[PDB]
């Protein structure tokens, strides 16, 4: 099952400001109108950056795990929102082989109706989290429409990930480097953007 | 961390020979860090001895407050040596006037006023259309002040 990415997966590069102007940059985003995996804990892979879609109406999505063999080898990210609180742990845990929710350490921090997008990449031993919570009333798959993702957690975890799963309908995407042309408003979102790969008009744009 | 006799205090360190550096606590040769150690002759100290503690099968060692400078217990404790970075002091900020402000990420001359920019939340530094920077963030107080270079 896939769906259309239409114009979805632009986030913020950087924590500059800029107003009323047109900024080329060039970085990891999803590309226009591509093909994102519809789901309805498959074992999925982490090559270079993920873009993350939900669509929730009873929380069922409750976080994530990033690393390589997740099985109690290695140092594996440990993302879980308990209803409560957020708790992002770091340490080589132990997984089960279907792991769900129902009704060493080196780092540890505790914190359809809705539509809950993500983007996770790793640059540098950097984890990224981009963001951004909108409410939509649409079931089939995701809205058309374009948004911005601001960045709310930023972990210097120094651990390499190349595996990726879901601990519960979302969407799944990949990220590749290709320039962007992002149209700053007056008060410095973003409310437009062209991929400079997508077509000749594009590149013309650019 | 550990608790070791005052004469074998000097053992604790790089390059260094005897029973704690061999069998208790090894320090490497080209060892980074600090050693800092503390007499603890009113605290771990005991009048009938406190044997508690123990070095290399194993002895005891004979802790009393009534022992001289040398078999008093000393507190020991290594600091060996990126997530663990040193403290950064700030200074005052001074406005309407030509300085040298040094903020998070960048360093320059200019003067710095009020500004009526409005910074998303997680946005730190202001550019130009000709890539320079105009307004910044101040780290401390959560206003945004417009950097004039200087006449
Ligand atoms: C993947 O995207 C292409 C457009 O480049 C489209 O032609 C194709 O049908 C898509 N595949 C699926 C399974 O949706
Ligand atoms: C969520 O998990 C953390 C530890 O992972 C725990 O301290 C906290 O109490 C939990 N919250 C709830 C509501 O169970
Ligand atoms: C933690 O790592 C050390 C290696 O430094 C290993 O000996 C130990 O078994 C590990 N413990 C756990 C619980 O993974
Ligand atoms: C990640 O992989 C590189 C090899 O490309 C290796 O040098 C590095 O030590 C790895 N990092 C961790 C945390 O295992
Ligand atoms: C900026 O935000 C204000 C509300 O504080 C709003 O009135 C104004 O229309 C916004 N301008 C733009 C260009 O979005
Ligand atoms: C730093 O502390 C002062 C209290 O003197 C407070 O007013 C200010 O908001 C604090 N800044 C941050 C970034 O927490």
């Amino acid at each position: 099952a896939y769906t259309n990415s239409f114009t979805r997966g632009v986030y913020y590069p950087d924590k500059v400001f800029r107003s009323s102007v047109l900024h080329s940059t060039q970085d990891l985003f999803l590309p226009f109108f591509s093909n994102v995996t519809w789901f309805h804990n498959p074992v999925l892979p982490f090559n270079d950056g993920v873009y993350f879609a939900s669509t929730e109406k009873s929380n069922i999505i409750r976080g994530w795990i990033f690393g390589t063999t997740l099985d109690s080898k290695t140092q594996s990210l440990l993302i879980v929102n308990n209803a409560t609180n957020v708790v992002i742990k770091v340490c080589e845990f132990q997984f089960c082989n279907d792991p769900f929710l129902g009704v060493n350490c080196t780092f540890e921090y505790v914190s359809f109706k809705n539509l809950r997008e993500f983007v996770f990449k790793n640059i540098d031993g950097y984890f990224k989290i981009y963001s951004k919570h909108t409410p939509i009333n649409l079931v089939r798959d995701l809205p058309q429409g374009f948004s911005a993702l601001e960045p709310l957690v930023d972990l210097p975890i120094g651990i390499n990930i190349t595996r990726f799963q879901t601990l519960l309908a979302y969407y799944v995407g990949y990220l590749q480097p290709r320039t962007f042309l992002l149209k700053y408003n007056e008060n410095g979102t973003i409310t437009d953007a062209v991929d400079c790969a997508l077509d000749p008009l594009s590149e013309t744009k650019c | 961390s550990f608790v070791i006799r005052g004469d074998e205090v000097r053992q604790i360190a790089p390059g260094q020979t005897g029973k704690i550096a061999d069998y208790n606590y090894k320090l490497p040769d080209d060892f980074t860090g600090c050693v800092i150690a503390w007499n603890s002759n009113n605290l771990d100290s005991k009048v009938g001895g406190n044997y508690n503690y123990l070095y290399r099968p194993l002895q005891s060692y004979g802790f009393q407050p009534t022992n001289g400078v040398g078999y008093q217990p000393y507190r020991v404790v290594v600091l060996s040596f990126a997530t663990v970075c040193g403290p950064k002091k700030s200074t005052n900020l001074v406005k309407n006037k030509c300085v040298n402000f040094n903020f998070n990420g960048l360093t320059g001359t200019g003067v710095l006023t009020e500004s009526n920019k409005k910074f998303l939340p997680f946005q730190q530094f202001g550019r130009d259309i000709a890539d320079t920077t105009d307004a910044v963030r101040d780290p401390q107080t959560l206003e945004i002040l417009d950097i004039t270079p200087c006449s």
